[PDB]
C-alpha cells in the first residue's frame, strides 16, 4: 500500500524535522559561546598592550623621584647619626668642663 | 651660634615629652617685638649660664599670632635632666624662656 | 475519497511539512542572529567597565606614588637645610670644647704638681 | 656614639690595613669631599666600623671632628663627606678608620682644607 508508506514517511519526516530544529538550536548556541569566548580573549589581549603602553608614560618620572628620594634619605640617616653623637658628646664635654673649672678653682684657692 | 657672655612667651609646653618622638614648640611675640632672620630657639639644660650651652637649636620661622618650630626626635636629649626652650635674639639677648620639662 | 486521492493528499502534506520546516529554520536563524547581537552588546558593556576600571585604577595608583614621593622629597630636603646648619654649629663648638678641656686639664696637672 | 675616652696604644694601632688612596695634600677648598679607601684583607670589616676626620695629634678616638659609618656591599669603597661635615680652620687633619672595637685600622697622611 502506497498510502501506508506515505502515512509512515509523513510521521518519520515530522519527527526528523523536529530533531533537526533541536540540533540546530544546539549548534547555534555553541557558535555564540565560541564567538563570545573569542571576543573576550582578543579584547583582553589588547587591553594588555594598552596598559603596558600606559605603564611607561610616567615610568621616567617615578624612577627619577625615587632615586633622588633614596639618596637624600640616605644622607638624612647619616646626618641623624651624626647629630645624635655630636649633641650627646657636647653635653658631656660641657659637664666635664664645668667640673674641671671647679677643680681648678679649688686648687687655686687651696 | 652661642657666646660666652619677656618679649617671647612659650605656650602649650608639656612637662614630659615622649622620648624618641618629634616635639613641636609653640610661641607668640609680645610688646611689639618683631623677629629677625638669625633669632633661634634652643633647648637648654635648666641652670645654664651662657648661650653656648644649647643642647640643640633651630632658626626661627619667619611669618594667626601662633608660631611653631618642629624639633625632630634626633635633636632631642636622651637623658632625664630638666630642659627648657629659650628664644635667643640675634644679639645673644634672651627674649623668652619656657617652663622646665623632661623627656620621660 | 479514493486510494489515489489519499496518495495525492499525502504527497501535498509532505511538501507542506518540508516547507513549514524550511521556514522554521529561517525564523530560528533570525532569532539566533538577534540574540547573538544582544550577546555582543552585553559583552561590550562588561568590557567597557572592566577595561576602564583597570586603567583608571592604574592612573590613580601612579598619581598617588608621584604625589607622595614629591611630598617626601620636599619635607626631607627642607629638613636637610636645618640639619646642615646644626651640624656646622655642633661640630665647630665641640672641637673648641675639646681644646678648652685639654687646656683646663693642663692647668689642673700643673696645679697638682704645684 | 662612636669613639672612646681610652688612650690608644701604639701597638694597638694598625695604620695601613686600610689605605686612603684619594688623599690630596690640599683638599679642594670648597664643596664635598670623597673619601676613597682600600682594604687589604687584614681584618674582616663590620657595619659599625666608621671613618672619622681627626685633627693630627689626637689622643683618643672620641676626638673625631665628624664621622661616617662604613658602607658595605671587596677592595675599593667610597664615602662622600658633605661640605658641612668638614672643618673650616687651617689645622692638619687625617682620615682614620676605626672598627667596632675602637681599634684603628687605618690612618691617612695629613692634609688641610
Amino acid at each position: 500500500s502506497l498510502v501506508a508508506e506515505l502515512q509512515e514517511k509523513l510521521q518519520e519526516e515530522k519527527a526528523k524535522f523536529l530533531e533537526q530544529l533541536e540540533e540546530q538550536e544546539k549548534r547555534k548556541n555553541e557558535e555564540m559561546q565560541n564567538v563570545r569566548t573569542s571576543l573576550i580573549a582578543e579584547q583582553q589581549t589588547n587591553f594588555n598592550t594598552v596598559l603596558t603602553r600606559e605603564k611607561m608614560r610616567k615610568e621616567n618620572i617615578i624612577n627619577d623621584l625615587s632615586d633622588k628620594l633614596k639618596s637624600t634619605m640616605q644622607q638624612q640617616e647619616r646626618d641623624k647619626d651624626l647629630i645624635e653623637s655630636l649633641s650627646e658628646d657636647r653635653a658631656r664635654l660641657l659637664e666635664e668642663k664645668k667640673k674641671l673649672e671647679e677643680e681648678v678653682s679649688k686648687l687655686r684657692s687651696s | 651660634p652661642g657666646s660666652t657672655s619677656s618679649q617671647v612667651i612659650f605656650n602649650s609646653v608639656e612637662k614630659f615629652y615622649i622620648p624618641g618622638g618629634d616635639v613641636t614648640c609653640h610661641y607668640t611675640f609680645t610688646q611689639h617685638f618683631i623677629p629677625r632672620r638669625k633669632d633661634w630657639i634652643g633647648i637648654f639644660r635648666v641652670g645654664w649660664k651662657t648661650t653656648r650651652e644649647y643642647y640643640t637649636f633651630m632658626w626661627v620661622t619667619l611669618p594667626a599670632k601662633q608660631q611653631e618650630v618642629q624639633f625632630k626626635a634626633y635633636y632631642l636629649p636622651k637623658d632625664d635632666e630638666y630642659y627648657q626652650f629659650c628664644y635667643v635674639d640675634e644679639d645673644g639677648v634672651v627674649r623668652g624662656a619656657s617652663i622646665p620639662f623632661q623627656f620621660r
